[PDB]
């Protein structure tokens, strides 16, 4: 719809700083620290690589509305998650304690606080055992 | 017991599906209920033996049937696990599934049979021994250890040609006359191909001086190389598994793996899917128009945790130490020029 | 010289149990007269030379049993050696070895043989075959490999078997009618199976010309595919032995296990086992209730020293240089970090 | 026994310093201080791995108690004790000389005094030759 | 269309000559096309399907004689795609390459066969057999590797040799009287060669008791040596295999390669052949008789440039951790001696 | 011409002892030359050809025996480049070499059978086939490979011969009655131990069902237990000869091998053994009793530089990378402590 | 002809600054500093291993004269010429685009500017479409 | 005879500084140094590896006179030159010019200088010619 297409041009100008019809790694700097953290050169760069396609060094209006227009349904990112999970699937049946999720989600690299992961294990475990069966996430929200 | 029932159903798909454990063994036990019934029907051929051929091929016939009957069902039954295959239209996607189409296709066959067939019977059995695999990875793992040597098993076998051609020929124009055998050169070729490949039955073998002399020359040298590609494939097989042993035990994945999940879980909690999230919302907005803005910035870092993740999937033995070598003497080569700059800037002082 | 006396003890004990050096030579004479023994039964059963095999055979079996006698009675008298195995209730529980039993088992049974049976004989002889083993060491390797290139082995026989069927079933077609070998589709099974195994009786070979042409086409597939888990296992065989050499010689684990000797002397002379124990108690009341503080916290080194020595005890020959440079890289990142530091702190100043 | 019983409950409040049920990892740093040597916060972590059993941070009186109440007989340690000879069996027999295990017990690792490793000498070989048959040790102790 | 002819002319010189994928296709089918014409010539010497032999023959050898002719012409043609191949005297040179001497041989001769020749007809067919390679590198790649293991094989059969001769000569002896099959050395030489190979006739098999005997020793060790040379060579090609895979995905010569083009434009753009190069000319004289100082010192730098090249040009998978580690260190030893230099020079201080 | 003299000596032992390039074409043309003797020995005892085989032996024996004669007496005169034969005592001794008596043996024996000893020149010419080999080498190979790999061939041949007992004792259990090729359990065996082999003669097949069905499903069994060794042995070879070259490339033992001839000149010169040494005597009276006082200590330089040169003499491939990685990573503990020790001298001021 | 035997002589007395009858590395690298490129020892040494054939540590004017008489075609570099287009032959065909030409050849190395390798350009890929078949420079120019 | 053997005694006395009976490693540095040469510790340890025989830690006399009284011809070092030379044979015939000798000998590791050099030549190259067959030296001198 034109509302969201809108918004996402508010988005953008947000996104804009100095107005070039396009959004540099730069403004991409300044509102990451605008939110409190203080990521680094070749971390934005990598954001330019995921969002254009024509290889400029900018993120124009086009490639910003694709990078939010598709859902993870429009990722195939099955086997990819399926991939990770299998990497913390250690005995390899499908399952892991919910607290060994909370542990290893929230000590290791992008780490979050318990409501968050608990909401994970709320959304994943569907029936509430802590067991987790990952495929029926992922083929639940993934797909 | 509705979790109860998910459980069991769960069960079910996990023994049923992929398997894990002793879930071979019941597979072997319909491995065998098949083979047998194939044997019995091998059996049934036989003039003689056909009456307690046929005395137990019915009866175990319908044995069999009715295992894959039970089977097939409670498969669709237990496809409930996955999410893919919920509800009417799920599962009647599952049944849209090939494999399951041939599957429901013999079953309904063989009862149409009970409903000059019998050749059709042991056709059908051959197709439902095929149907064991249900994964295609037998062919598609010898594909990629054949296409990986394709050049030496055509080298091999191009060669070994040569050499048959060759001997076969020389002991044709030497055994002409004093030996029936050897009456064409298409006779002294079946000599060659079956001599070389070690078989030798011994309906032709040269009864001459000049054939058996030139063939005991070039015997060491036929059954070395028509019995290369099987070497050759064996040592590949032994390779490729002993190097995804090594793989295996090196997967060092686990970082990117839990930052895919993590900024999959921003990205899903800052979707507009769900009004009732605002945890993790809370948190960025502790943390400090504004939705989209932390939206855009975290499918940002979702698509570089997927990348990430992506490159990291494939760390290998050999590439680990050359890559990490490579990355690990080049930034000590910063580390001795930070060295060198910032002692002089102790000298500077 | 009960010196002397525990000393021949001890040579006993370790030549009739588990073997250094030149042992293998008494081992190989008792082998090769226990199937000296196998072969001349073997030449009984044939009618002609009968008489001499008897005639030999009865000695030969006299010597056999006494040397199985007496290797068992100074087996059980060498078990000395061992602690587990002293005296009355000790010996007796080396008696209850599974082993043994069998051992005293046959012993006692040949003797009365001696005390139609012929068949009972040959059986006997091949059990106390199996028994020079005494291990099952063979079998576990063999498990082990096969375990490990499973899918491949199961790859190779399922294609093959599936070869095997084509082409039989192909040349039975072709060759029903001017050919008397292939009568049904069991014996052109039978001769699908010999051939693809490169055996080559010579009862049924192809005698057309579209069953020579298909099974022409079809031998270069049967014979490799059904001589491939010889040539797998082998290499299977070769890579695992040669990487067991590489670890052999890596052992690398010295430390903590001369720590595991250090704090299990450490427990046991803190252990309220003996009283005489003074010497390493001074050794802690010098290099300052107390007998269980200093007890506990022993006990505590000795089991995180037993644990470090459970993780030392797998080092690999690949693992090594992966886990040590990606530790010697970290450390080096530590080292790093701590130099910009600290020349920031000459800088700070 | 309750006197054993009472007795490792006296070392349980000796290595309590605060009083809350439980020994923590800093009870144990000061103990091992209060004998002279100065243990790594990662040495005390892994004795926690070693006597804890429910994962809490501490060791309690139950696992305290527990891991005071086996003996060698009660540790599975015949063939960890043998492959730890082996590696000093250089030669495989079964054999070293006492003076090999005076220099390398006493220059290796946790190495102790001359009085100390005579003693393993004198108890591990039995008949006393120096010539040491390590199975003969490892099957008279740990079993 | 002067851009789409030469375009035309590109595609036409790539799937012709060195093919890269879909390629195969193409001369698989003509690969066909050549063996189904060696067949039916083979048919054609039978006396009774001669008729439909010959029907067929002369048909299709018109056929494959066109597609000969064509390719070769188009391939004279499509070799100006190639500027050693340009014109009159380039693609007469083209015309004077041997491969093409050959083809263009064949192709006159058969039509020459068309206007007791039939041996030269099949003869020919063998040429052109052998023609499909092109390259030679069949031949190479096993003498490479046979060179390479030339002692172990040469040990496997002399060894087998001295086998065969003992084995042979032992069942001589004792095989001479109750036999007819054994009546000289030379027999049991035939026999010998016939069951170590593993081929078994059956035309000749020990019929005694002291024959049986030594056969039943002596094959286990036969039979092993005499397929000793396959194996080896097996696991030569998949190990060679292996390393040439690991080698071809660490190249890492991209640097000295683009230098190699780097310096090679720049001499060429300083040498004398055109006198409309001033842009690198003017890229020197802005940079800053001299002509010749630049060209000579460029010339230079393109000498150490290609021999950078080829030094650059070998790095391995062993090689590249053994050297690069070596380096490492003694960089690193030259880091840590600077290291206590130069902090001792702030002491210095 | 003395030094000419000198350097034909010297070619003449190059190519006669110890060979490099292109003299394994003289060692060729001899070994042929003795294999034709062989062969026509062998057609010698055939009835019918003996009269040409007979004209063709005296005189290529002669030939031969001259070419033996004038190879062993120019190897004596070509033994003067080594110094160890120099003069009558040095020549003698080399003639006391026992490889060279076996020569001198055989030349004398033959000359001495042309001065129904027939039976002795086939023995004779045995005995000079083995001579070929001059070293030893191929059996210290094969030993080596088989005494590595011992318990894994074992294995195979133990448990393939109990396959082999046990499917041929149920054959001949379920094939006593309705054949008359299994009349006793030793024809049985000889089935077994030919069919496993893969040999294949055909005389003795099952001819049942019972049999043939044991029979298909112990031959998968046997076939791939009979046949692992070959295997074994032959990926053994390969990787041995693979590693061979990777250590053959990685000498890097240069440094201790000039220090040994370095310290050795350093020991000679001041060994008194010579009067006219001063150059290096005069070196070390200018680098400033005496003599033995550098002499001593001259020695013990020379005895740390031979076992220096010892250990070097064993880089590995793997152990390059193991050891010079602990010890990279220790210098490396060294230098970080080194570094914070010197900055705290730096904080220390 | 003697002209440009006379003009490398003229080269030899440019390139010699003490006048010893040869031409030292120091002259090398005072002449390469003259340019305004500043070598290393090393660097000048390896074109004297390039240049010499008698191995004295300096290069004569005989010397000089045949690395200067030799041409592309006198050089044997079809074979290597070919393998360095290879590796940068990335697909494997045969062809690179005009502009990786340029970002590759201008930013790795020895690099130049954009007039220079876009004569690279116009002189390799001949028709020109960009896609330049770098067998067709070779077999052009190195032969 | 007793002549070398107090000649020996006297080398005995000149190593022996403190007079105990025995050569300690320090009188080794000392005499080492006494010479210009300063060694490091390991180095004279090694020195104590060749000549001792019962482990002590010094030089005896018994040890020094054996060390002194074996020739090349008793110390089985036949096949340890040959592949000290054979790592230096490069091409692998047996041969290498005498200027090679020189080069490596003079410059790698113990380096000396050119009279002692020429004089290996000398000795080694029998007949002269710069060429040296490496296994007449060995078996001349070495036997």
């Amino acid at each position: 719809t034109e509302e969201q297409i809108a918004e996402f041009k508010e988005a953008f100008s947000l996104f804009d700083k100095d107005g070039d019809g396009t959004i540099t790694t730069k403004e991409l700097g300044t509102v990451m620290r605008s939110l409190g953290q203080n990521p680094t050169e070749a971390e934005l760069q990598d954001m330019i690589n995921e969002v254009d396609a024509d290889g400029n060094g900018t993120i124009d209006f086009p490639e910003f509305l694709t990078m939010m227009a598709r859902k993870m349904k429009d990722t195939d990112s099955e086997e990819e998650i399926r991939e990770a999970f299998r990497v913390f699937d250690k005995d390899g049946n499908g399952y892991i304690s919910a607290a060994e999720l909370r542990h290893v989600m929230t000590n290791l690299g992008e780490k979050l606080t318990d409501e968050e992961v608990d909401e994970m294990i709320r959304e994943a475990d569907i029936d509430g055992d802590g067991q987790v069966n990952y495929e029926e996430f992922v083929q639940m929200m993934t797909a | 017991r509705n979790a109860f029932y998910r459980k069991l159903q769960n069960f079910l798909y996990n023994v049923l599906e992929r398997p894990r454990g002793w879930a071979f063994i019941y597979h072997a036990y319909v491995f065998l209920l098949v083979f047998s019934c194939l044997v019995l029907s091998v059996f049934s051929t036989i003039k003689e033996y056909e009456k307690s051929s046929e005395g137990a091929l019915y009866i175990l016939e319908i044995v069999t049937i009715v295992v894959f009957g039970v089977e097939y069902f409670v498969r669709i039954w237990a496809a409930g696990c996955c999410c893919r295959y919920r509800g009417w239209r799920g599962r009647l996607k599952f049944a849209r599934k090939p494999f399951c189409v041939i599957d429901i296709m013999v079953l309904i066959a063989s009862i149409a049979v009970l409903a000059s067939a019998l050749r059709s019977l042991r056709f059908l059995q051959i197709l439902r021994m095929i149907r064991m695999d249900r994964r295609g990875g037998t062919w598609k793992l010898l594909g990629s250890v054949v296409y990986a040597h394709s050049k030496e098993l055509v080298t091999a076998w191009y060669i070994g040609f040569l050499c048959l051609i060759l001997a076969s020929f020389l002991v044709y124009l030497a055994e002409k006359g004093e030996n029936d055998h050897f009456d064409t050169y298409a006779d002294a070729l079946w000599w060659g191909l079956i001599t070389l490949t070690t078989i030798g039955y011994g309906d032709k073998y040269p009864q001459t001086w000049n054939g058996r002399l030139l063939a005991a020359t070039f015997t060491l040298i036929g059954v070395s190389f028509f019995a290369l590609p099987a070497g050759i494939l064996g040592s590949g097989f032994a390779l490729k598994v002993q190097e995804q042993h090594r793989q295996k035990h090196f997967e060092k994945r686990r970082n990117p793996a839990a930052g895919l999940i993590q900024s999959a879980w921003r990205f899903y909690a800052t979707n507009l899917s769900r009004t009732d999230l605002h945890s993790t919302w809370q948190y960025y907005e502790r943390t400090v128009g504004l939705k989209v803005s932390i939206r855009a910035v975290c499918v940002m870092r979702f698509l570089v945790s997927k990348r990430k993740f992506k490159e990291s999937l494939r760390p290998y033995d050999v590439m680990d130490v050359i890559e990490q070598y490579s990355a690990g003497h080049l930034d000590m080569l910063s580390r001795i020029k930070s060295l060198q700059s910032r002692v002089d800037q102790i000298v500077g002082r």
